[PDB]
Protein backbone atom coordinates (compact mmCIF):
# COMPACT_ATOMS: atom_id res chain seq x y z
CA UNK A 1 0.00 0.00 0.00
CA UNK A 2 1.88 2.85 -1.53
CA UNK A 3 0.78 6.38 -2.88
CA UNK A 4 -2.05 6.69 -4.47
CA UNK A 5 -2.40 10.46 -5.79
CA UNK A 6 -1.88 13.70 -4.86
CA UNK A 7 -5.20 15.40 -5.08
CA UNK A 8 -3.91 18.79 -4.52
CA UNK A 9 -1.81 18.53 -8.08
CA UNK A 10 -3.71 20.16 -10.98
CA UNK A 11 -2.58 20.25 -14.34
CA UNK A 12 -1.96 23.65 -14.91
CA UNK A 13 -4.21 24.73 -18.14
CA UNK A 14 -1.68 24.24 -21.30
CA UNK A 15 -2.73 27.35 -23.27
CA UNK A 16 -2.90 28.07 -27.26
CA UNK A 17 -2.07 31.32 -28.55
CA UNK A 18 -4.83 32.22 -30.99
CA UNK A 19 -3.80 32.55 -34.82
CA UNK A 20 -5.20 35.02 -36.73
CA UNK A 21 -5.73 34.21 -41.15
CA UNK A 22 -3.03 35.73 -43.29
CA UNK A 23 -4.95 39.13 -44.99
CA UNK A 24 -4.14 42.01 -45.23
CA UNK A 25 -6.47 43.36 -42.47
CA UNK A 26 -4.19 41.13 -40.25
CA UNK A 27 -1.26 42.92 -41.30
CA UNK A 28 -2.24 46.32 -40.58
CA UNK A 29 -3.26 44.45 -37.47
CA UNK A 30 -0.85 42.89 -36.72
CA UNK A 31 0.16 44.61 -33.42
CA UNK A 32 -3.32 44.75 -32.68
CA UNK A 33 -3.69 41.30 -32.92
CA UNK A 34 -0.80 40.35 -31.12
CA UNK A 35 -1.95 42.01 -28.12
CA UNK A 36 -5.16 40.69 -27.90
CA UNK A 37 -3.10 37.18 -28.10
CA UNK A 38 -1.03 37.74 -25.35
CA UNK A 39 -4.04 39.15 -23.22
CA UNK A 40 -5.94 35.96 -24.22
CA UNK A 41 -2.90 34.20 -22.95
CA UNK A 42 -1.89 35.82 -20.11
CA UNK A 43 -6.14 35.37 -19.20
CA UNK A 44 -5.48 31.67 -20.04
CA UNK A 45 -2.85 31.51 -17.05
CA UNK A 46 -4.00 33.72 -14.63
CA UNK A 47 -7.89 32.40 -14.63
CA UNK A 48 -9.58 35.65 -15.91
CA UNK B 1 39.49 110.77 -71.54
CA UNK B 2 42.26 108.56 -71.13
CA UNK B 3 43.59 107.34 -67.81
CA UNK B 4 40.36 106.59 -65.63
CA UNK B 5 38.78 104.76 -69.20
CA UNK B 6 41.69 102.50 -69.09
CA UNK B 7 41.46 101.49 -65.63
CA UNK B 8 38.01 101.00 -65.64
CA UNK B 9 38.15 98.41 -68.72
CA UNK B 10 41.46 97.01 -67.12
CA UNK B 11 39.02 96.66 -63.72
CA UNK B 12 35.74 94.77 -65.70
CA UNK B 13 36.85 91.16 -65.74
CA UNK B 14 37.93 90.87 -62.36
CA UNK B 15 34.80 92.13 -61.27
CA UNK B 16 32.18 90.44 -63.62
CA UNK B 17 33.95 87.12 -62.66
CA UNK B 18 33.98 87.95 -58.52
CA UNK B 19 30.11 89.09 -59.12
CA UNK B 20 29.73 85.60 -61.41
CA UNK B 21 31.20 83.84 -58.13
CA UNK B 22 29.48 85.60 -55.62
CA UNK B 23 25.50 84.76 -57.37
CA UNK B 24 26.79 80.88 -57.70
CA UNK B 25 27.29 81.38 -54.19
CA UNK B 26 24.06 82.64 -53.36
CA UNK B 27 22.39 79.78 -55.32
CA UNK B 28 24.53 76.99 -53.49
CA UNK B 29 23.23 78.75 -50.02
CA UNK B 30 19.81 78.67 -51.42
CA UNK B 31 19.88 75.37 -52.18
CA UNK B 32 21.94 74.12 -49.08
CA UNK B 33 18.89 75.28 -46.78
CA UNK B 34 16.55 72.87 -48.70
CA UNK B 35 15.57 69.93 -45.99
CA UNK B 36 12.34 67.77 -46.35
CA UNK B 37 10.91 67.25 -43.31
CA UNK B 38 9.78 63.85 -42.88
CA UNK B 39 6.80 63.84 -40.34
CA UNK B 40 5.67 60.79 -37.97
CA UNK B 41 2.21 60.72 -36.62
CA UNK B 42 0.68 58.39 -34.37
CA UNK B 43 -0.04 55.26 -35.80
CA UNK B 44 -3.96 53.68 -35.78
CA UNK B 45 -3.30 50.47 -34.26
CA UNK B 46 -3.38 52.21 -30.72
CA UNK B 47 -6.51 54.12 -31.95
CA UNK B 48 -8.18 50.97 -32.73
CA UNK B 49 -7.11 49.20 -29.45
CA UNK B 50 -8.04 51.94 -27.60
CA UNK B 51 -11.10 51.74 -29.49
CA UNK B 52 -11.11 48.12 -28.24
CA UNK B 53 -10.93 48.03 -24.91
CA UNK B 54 -13.56 51.26 -24.55
CA UNK B 55 -16.03 48.58 -26.32
CA UNK B 56 -15.46 46.36 -22.74
CA UNK B 57 -13.87 43.69 -24.78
Amino acid sequence: RADEVDYTNLPAPKPQKTVWDDNIETEVLRKYLDGLSQYDMEEAKYGV
Amino acid sequence: DIMVPSFVYNKLPVIHFLQEKRAEQKLRRVLDETYTEWTEELDQAHVTDAITRSLNI
